[PDB]
RNA sequence: AACGCAGCUAGCUGCGAGAAUUAAUGUGAAUUGCAGGACACAUUGAUCAUCGACACUU
RNA sequence: UUCAAACGAGAACUUUGAAUCGGGUUCAGAUCCCCGAAUCUUGGAAAGCGUCGCGGUUCCGGCGGCGUAAGGGCUGGUAGCAGCCGACUU
């Protein structure tokens, strides 16, 4: 007649919201005459109490967006609301760029590609904006070491 | 004289010896291990303890603290104490929670009060 | 709780008059040797099996053994 | 001033862990809402009053 | 906000259903009670948690079964090669 209390105690033991204790709603006396959380733990054994299960939240539909968005499907001019450097700052760009670049000098450094002289011009060239990207400054090397082979010869 | 400064000497201090007690005798202890122990407790929450917990409940007198509290149950009982809680009710009594020792156990000694 | 590592130790750690009980569990790779002393609770696992049970022969007498398996 | 004290008791009142009172004296069969307890009433005692003994928590 | 049911003399409004740490323990207390530990491995799987069952129906708070187009990186030896891997962008 009034199971206020025991759907208290089934959710303490539960260890669930409230919305989610489900009450027979045939069976209502014997529940009613539960009063402890020992007539509880008899009840959910029973299956006269049981957990609803939560309610379904399905990721599939942006799941499939972003697969989408992976190729570039909802980038246009009319989808965007932030600034360039909002969407992407030109700071991490900047140091993502000096931090690739400079890795690849020290490889081409201690792999006697290059001495330190001239890893020392480059790296204050790659500082100062000269080069953009990895082969654009990887090619520079081998002008560089062309005419040097040239200038032995 | 090896320092600037003048310090009052440490003069004699005589010990106290009265030609007369201020008080004829010493007051009475109003405070014994009957005045400890008010009476012990048969709340429905009270019973769980002396059974799963080996402890007895009791109301005591709020200036006993638990050392006093362990001395009178002692005495009284003929009973071992492992260790005793308190705790101030909301109505100002102070209630204590004493847990014999393993080999006594409180369901047949809580025979002997008659409250179990 | 603390690791005893090797065999000679433990037999003399569940000789101390402080050591109340020792607590053998049987895993699936392993058992282990618990001597429940007075500050700590001192464990020997040994590996193999046919140890287990000849050091098992030779716990002190008197003191308290339980078999969890 | 505070806090406690009645078999059932919140206030008022009285009292102070001896806590709606102890002792003693006078008096002399009750107290009372209920119950219980009483009660040769001198081989000496309920109640009430008096009050000089004792006691009187922070 | 609606439908149905229950209790009830009575229902828009009540209830049910549908739209110093770890672990246990109460109706109401837990770092305080109980147990166990103290001030990658021991702790430790025994616990706990998921499910699948067996007992019992104010007693069992008892038992078991399973599972826990362009932007880069790495690896092995002509201006790199070869392979593998990885987001977010323009």
């Amino acid at each position: 007649s009034m199971l206020r209390l025991q759907k208290r105690l089934a959710s303490s033991v539960l260890r669930c919201g409230k919305k989610k204790v489900w009450l027979d709603p045939n069976e209502t006396n014997e529940i009613a005459n539960a009063n402890s959380r020992q007539q509880i733990r008899k009840l959910i054994k029973d299956g006269l109490i049981i957990r609803k299960p939560v309610t379904v939240h399905s990721r599939a539909r942006c799941r499939k967006n972003t697969l989408a968005r992976r190729k570039g499907r909802h980038m246009g001019i009319g989808k965007r609301k932030g600034t360039a450097n909002a969407r992407m700052p030109e700071k991490v760009t900047w140091m993502r760029r000096m931090r690739i670049l400079r890795r690849l000098l020290r490889r081409y450094r201690e792999s006697k590609k290059i001495d330190r002289h001239m890893y020392h011009s480059l790296y204050l060239k790659v500082k100062g904006n000269v080069f953009k990207n990895k082969r654009i400054l990887m090619e520079h090397i081998h002008k560089l070491k062309a005419d040097k082979a040239r200038k032995k010869l | 004289r090896t320092s600037p400064t003048f310090r009052r000497p440490k003069t004699l201090r005589l010990r106290r010896q009265p030609k007369y007690p201020r008080k004829s005798a010493p007051r009475r202890n109003k405070l014994d291990h009957y005045a400890i122990i008010k009476f012990p407790l048969t709340t429905e929450s009270a019973m769980k303890k002396i059974e799963d917990n080996n402890t007895l409940v009791f109301i005591v007198d709020v200036k006993a603290n638990k050392h006093q509290i362990k001395q009178a149950v002692k005495k009284l009982y003929d009973i071992d104490v492992a260790k005793v809680n308190t705790l101030i009710r909301p109505d100002g009594e102070k209630k204590a929670y004493v847990r014999l020792a393993p080999d006594y156990d409180a369901l047949d000694v809580a025979n002997k009060i008659g409250i179990i | 709780p603390r690791k005893i590592e090797e065999i000679k130790d433990f037999l003399l750690t569940a000789r101390r008059k402080d050591a109340k009980s020792v607590k053998i569990k049987k895993n699936k790779d392993n058992v282990k040797f618990k001597v429940r002393c007075s500050r700590y609770l001192y464990t020997l696992v040994i590996t193999d099996k046919e140890k287990a049970e000849k050091l098992k022969q030779s716990l002190p007498p008197g003191l308290a053994v339980k078999e969890l398996k």
